RNA sequence: GGCCAUGGAAGUCGGAAUCCGCUAAGGAGUGUGUAACAACUCACCGGCCGAAUGAACUAGCCCUGAAAAUGGAUGGCGCUCA
């Protein structure tokens, strides 16, 4: 089992993720584009699903 | 190569009006032969005139006041893109009022892709105030005890070769 | 429905409650957190009744 | 637009001398010298005086003056790096297999040697960058200390630590297993 | 246009305060909680009046209003920080009992 | 610890509500965290620096959209302030 000070540190780059919707990019949370140029730079994102 | 023009002029008086109203533009032609012809392309856009029912009456160049005074010129335009029509305004800087609208026809040329036949100029103003400058790209000429070098200046050459190693220093 | 003329014994019985400007901002405290509910607040729902008084219908300058 | 002209401000520290020559930065301070080539930028150099140093774009476009202050803060890095250090910890992330951790020289090379990482039996082996310093915290539990004066060569070993952490075909949002970054400053605390 | 009328309720009750009592000193705080500034007005019924806001808009809302009530002025360059306003007039010491009552402390 | 749902839900499961009072400041709450609170984080207002900033739209070049079968065609070479 991992301390929650420990799984904060580790949901910060494993979990705290912005998903481009075309081409399924890890993007920051607060980007605004994607970085990929396959899709265009699309501003369609949405947040990385959390397990519930 | 572009010239100011001053044209002026009427509908054919008739026995109902003998004297009709002078209207006069300032256009900016290459020749006097367009010049008297943007004219009633202007003037069948604003008033019931044509060219076989009315007279040119006068046609004359006009010449910078102070063709050696730099200035900054703002000018109003009007024209008309692929899909609408569009009004817009500029900033050019130069010496002449006709050399600012050559730059304007260059300009919109290459950014807008808008040819000749496209474009209205609506007014040429020169800008007395410095802050009636309202455009970055030519009010950062207007700072004071402006200096800047011109770095990687390339010569050309008379010769297909050089004996020495090139420079760019300058 | 109340008050019943008790509205205010309501706010001196909670007397240790809204600490706002003089004592009748108490009962508004009370009118504000009863409208949660909704039942016969002098016929209707409150943030009515309430804003009467808010801005000054009948009289409640109680001292 | 064609910017004119847009500058930056260098601040040199008291004991600290910068050396610029041919966009060849040499930065002396109390910890030691750094140097960096900048070939790849079109920058001007003006020293306006021991503690201060101008850094000027002439006639850039957009991007070009973006690379402006790019410039700026890489040399703010050396100055600071060759006055304050760089420290990274690292702290080590495991819900059932402690990860097994050692500072090992192999063929006069200096390595980070994790074992167990996720119960493999295969050994991790990641290369220290010359001029970079491990450490094993003894006041912490599972950390890993990474120190030296360039900021890009300890950020970069710890990336390469971190990295060859990752987990494959499983859920990363639950299997949270690694080596992670909890902490970037410098040698000289502040 | 909310900001300026809500702008011109604040010089409004700042100078319809400022004649009704007078003489005010020295009053800073920092790490204040709300609930921490809701105790001493509590107290603080009708003796005295918690006059808040900011800084910037209190300076200059004054300054150039130095003519109906010049006398301040070199008084402005005390306003530094987080600094607020207890309107009321007693004597230096039966203030400081009243105010200096409840205080919250941290390690 | 608002009401009701709820084993429990106190802002952060779910429904009527969406108010009031102090405030310059604060939502019956934007999140993480709890069985639940607590906890911190935000919404908005402060202090600080001090001269600019945010939003919507238009159309130029470029990019995504743009998948077919022998190896291959702005005519070829090649060309990037062309
Ligand atoms: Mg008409
Ligand atoms: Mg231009
Ligand atoms: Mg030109
Ligand atoms: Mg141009
Ligand atoms: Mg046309
Ligand atoms: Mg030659
Ligand atoms: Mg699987
Ligand atoms: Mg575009
Ligand atoms: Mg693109
Ligand atoms: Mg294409
Ligand atoms: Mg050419
Ligand atoms: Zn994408």
């Amino acid at each position: 089992m991992i301390e929650p000070s420990l799984k904060a540190l580790a949901s910060k780059y494993n979990c705290e993720k912005s998903i481009c919707r075309k081409c399924y990019a890890r993007l920051p949370p607060r980007a605004t584009n994607c970085r990929k140029r396959k899709c265009g730079h699309t501003n369609q994102l949405r947040p990385k699903k959390k397990l519930k | 190569r572009l010239n100011e023009y001053q044209v002026i002029g009427r509908n054919l008086p008739t026995e109902s009006v003998p004297e009709p109203k002078l209207f006069r533009m300032r256009i900016f032609a290459p020749n006097t032969v367009v010049a008297k012809s943007r004219y009633w392309y202007f003037l069948q856009k604003l008033h019931k005139v044509k060219k076989a029912s009315g007279e040119i009456v006068s046609v004359n160049i006009i010449s910078e006041a102070k063709p050696t005074k730099v200035k900054t010129f703002g000018i109003w335009l009007r024209y008309e893109s692929r899909s609408g029509i569009h009004n817009m305004y500029k900033e050019y800087r130069d010496v002449t009022r006709v050399g600012a609208v050559e730059t304007m026809y260059q300009d919109l040329a290459a950014r807008h892709r808008a040819r000749f036949r496209s474009i209205h100029i609506l007014k040429v103003v020169e800008l007395e105030k410095t802050d009636d400058v309202k455009r970055q790209y030519v009010k950062q000429f207007l700072t004071k005890d402006l200096k800047f070098p011109l770095p990687h200046r390339v010569q050309k050459s008379k010769k297909l070769f050089q004996a020495t190693a090139p420079t760019t220093f300058y | 429905n109340i008050p019943l003329d008790e509205i205010f014994e309501i706010a001196r019985k909670m007397q240790h409650k809204s600490f706002g400007k003089n004592l009748a901002s108490v009962s508004k405290e009370i009118l504000g957190t009863a409208q949660s509910v909704g039942c016969r607040v002098d016929g209707k729902n409150p943030h009515d009744i309430i804003d009467a008084i808010n801005a000054g219908e009948i009289d409640v300058p109680e001292n | 637009m064609k910017y004119i002209q847009t500058d930056q401000i260098l601040d040199i520290p008291e004991g600290v001398t910068v050396d610029i020559k041919a966009r060849v930065v040499k930065v002396t301070g109390p910890r030691g010298e750094l140097t960096k080539d900048l070939k790849h930028i079109d920058v001007t150099f003006n020293k306006i005086n021991n503690r201060a140093i101008k850094i000027t774009v002439h006639n850039g476009d957009r991007k070009h003056v973006a690379a402006l202050r790019t410039v700026k803060s890489l040399i703010a890095n050396l100055i600071t790096g060759v006055t304050k250090g760089y420290k990274y910890k690292m702290r080590f992330v495991y819900a059932h297999f402690p990860i097994n951790v050692n500072i090992i020289k192999k063929d006069g090379q200096d390595y980070v040697e994790i074992r167990n990482f996720l119960g493999e039996k295969r050994v991790r082996e990641v290369k220290i960058h010359e001029g970079v310093t491990m450490e094993i915290s003894s006041t912490q539990k599972d950390e890993l200390i990474v120190s030296g004066n360039s900021l890009e060569a300890v950020s970069q070993n710890a990336a390469d630590i971190q990295q060859i952490c990752r987990v494959r075909n499983k859920d990363i949002r639950k299997f949270l297993d690694g080596i992670y970054v909890s902490e970037r400053g410098t040698i000289v605390e502040e | 246009g909310g900001a300026r009328e809500k702008k011109v309720q604040y010089f409004s009750k700042l100078r319809e305060l400022l004649e009704e009592y007078k003489s005010i000193f020295v009053v800073g705080v920092d790490n204040v909680s709300s609930q921490q500034m809701h105790e001493i007005r509590k107290a603080l019924r009708g003796d005295a009046v918690v006059l808040m806001g900011k800084n910037t808009m209190v300076r200059r809302a004054i300054r150039g209003f130095l003519s109906e009530l010049p006398e301040f002025e070199k008084l402005l360059p005390f306003i530094k920080g987080n600094v607020g306003f207890i309107f009321t007039n007693g004597d230096l010491k039966s203030i400081r009992d009243i105010v200096v009552s409840n205080v919250v402390a941290a390690p």
